[PDB]
């Protein structure tokens, strides 16, 4: 319950719960998406490691967990939010300078994109930097996703 | 924008353009960093985006504020407090000749706002005079922080390679891949020299290993016992031992014992060593201040 693998599997399943209109919707989807983007990343040379860590995972389920609303309509728009939020954790967490923006851009509509990473950057800013100061919140959101399964 | 006049281009920005702006509603001067968002360079709305979720959370005088961030056209644009030059430019200015209190002033500032992002959990990483502003009132701000990161949470590592390399700790410059807010500290003891010298970088290397010696040659070289971790970092090379014994008086003429000894502080090789920006606050160089 601390390995990378299976605390994606815990986001995959409580993405699955979460968006309860997603009838055909696989735990293992976001899991894919989301491994999808760093290899890519990596294969690239965008990176020489992969972002996608155990702490890494925790940060983007805190993300996850306020901003995905349980009415994303399709699981088209739900990768379009899971990837924005992914591009946000990359761009806060990571360890490159910068990261392109093609691999997690799955909408035609580049505006909405942008639109999201301001409306969850004005909504999460405090508890982004809240995990990383306090070991507490940090805990209680490990904890939390590891009971997601 | 519509609400903003461009006034003037004034801006090295760190990753977009900066402009000089009137706010048409109140008539306040502003300045404006413009990012396109339709790229080419791939990756330049990433670090604004970390700039701005920093940023909104750094509310203090001696750091830059950022009032706003407007999207419109295919640009992202962030609305800042208008600074009419950065340290850089001033020592072009004062023939890099300051007044001993302007020194201290600045370093205050300084240290306040450092002080400020590291009690908030957050590393500036890129501290050197062109990123320092200063306004007409004396007011310094720490500015420019798409090289900051948030730092607490359990992480493999951090990158190396961090810093300009002239303001770069020796730990980092030994590859050192787990840092705290120290980093930071031997890059405010650098610009603390050019303060009270005449504006010039105190360790202008060439490449990494001409940095670790100028900076061993000026400091002494660091023995086992000062610093018992140094031969075990990645990428740690046998130097010269250099001697401690180097008097650093004429690298700051400015400056008294007492600033002296706060440099030394600051330019502490081991990172544990270090002051922590806190301690230098309520160091005596600042107590008739």
């Amino acid at each position: 319950q601390a390995s990378t693998s299976e605390l994606l599997r815990c986001l995959g399943e409580f993405l699955c719960r979460r968006c309860y209109r997603l009838k055909h919707l696989s735990p293992t989807d976001p899991v894919l998406w989301l491994r999808s983007v760093d290899r890519s990343l990596l294969l690239q040379g965008w990176q020489d490691q992969g972002f996608i860590t155990p702490a890494n995972v925790v940060f983007l389920y805190m993300l996850c967990r306020d901003v995905i609303s349980s009415e994303v309509g399709s699981d088209h728009e739900l990768q379009a939010v899971l990837l924005t939020c992914l591009y946000l954790s990359y761009s806060y967490m990571g360890n490159e300078i910068s990261y392109p923006l093609k691999p997690f851009l799955v909408e035609s509509c580049k505006e909405a994109f942008w639109d999201r990473c301001l409306s969850v950057i004005n909504l999460m800013s405090s508890k982004m930097l809240q995990i990383n100061a306090d070991p507490h919140y940090f805990t209680q959101v490990f904890s939390d996703l590891k009971n997601e399964s | 924008m519509q609400k903003y006049e461009k006034l003037e281009k004034i801006g090295e920005g760190t990753y977009g353009t900066v402009f000089k702006a009137k706010n048409r509603e109140t008539h306040e001067i502003v300045a404006l960093k413009r990012v396109r968002l339709d790229d080419d360079d791939e990756g330049v709305p990433s670090s604004a985006l970390r700039e701005i979720c920093l940023l909104k959370e750094l509310k203090h005088k001696n750091i830059v504020r950022l009032h706003d961030v407007l999207h419109s056209d295919k640009k992202l644009t962030l609305v800042f407090e208008f600074c009419d030059q950065d340290l850089k430019k001033y020592f072009d200015s004062c023939n890099g000749d300051l007044d001993p209190e302007i020194v201290k002033s600045f370093l205050f500032q300084l240290l306040k706002g450092l002080g400020f992002c590291h009690s908030r959990n957050v590393l500036h990483r890129d501290l050197k005079p062109q990123n320092l502003l200063i306004n007409r009132n004396g007011e310094l701000k720490l500015a420019n922080f798409g090289l900051a990161r948030a730092f607490g949470i359990p992480v493999r590592c951090y990158s190396a390679e961090v810093v300009t390399l002239w303001y770069r700790p020796p730990d980092v410059l030994f590859g050192a891949k787990l840092y705290s807010t120290s980093i930071d500290m031997w890059s405010a003891g650098c610009i603390f020299a050019e303060l009270a010298n005449a504006g010039r970088p105190l360790f202008p290397g060439n490449d990494v290993d001409d940095q670790l010696k100028r900076i061993f040659r000026l400091l002494g070289t660091p023995t086992e016992e000062q610093w018992p971790s140094m031969t075990k970092l990645p990428d740690y090379k046998p130097y010269p031992m250099y001697p401690a014994t180097t008097s650093l008086v004429n690298v700051v003429p400015k400056l008294n014992a007492t600033g002296r000894d706060l440099l030394q502080n600051l330019l502490k090789c081991n990172p544990v060593q270090r002051i922590s920006a806190e301690e230098a606050l309520q160091h005596p160089y600042f107590s008739d201040f």
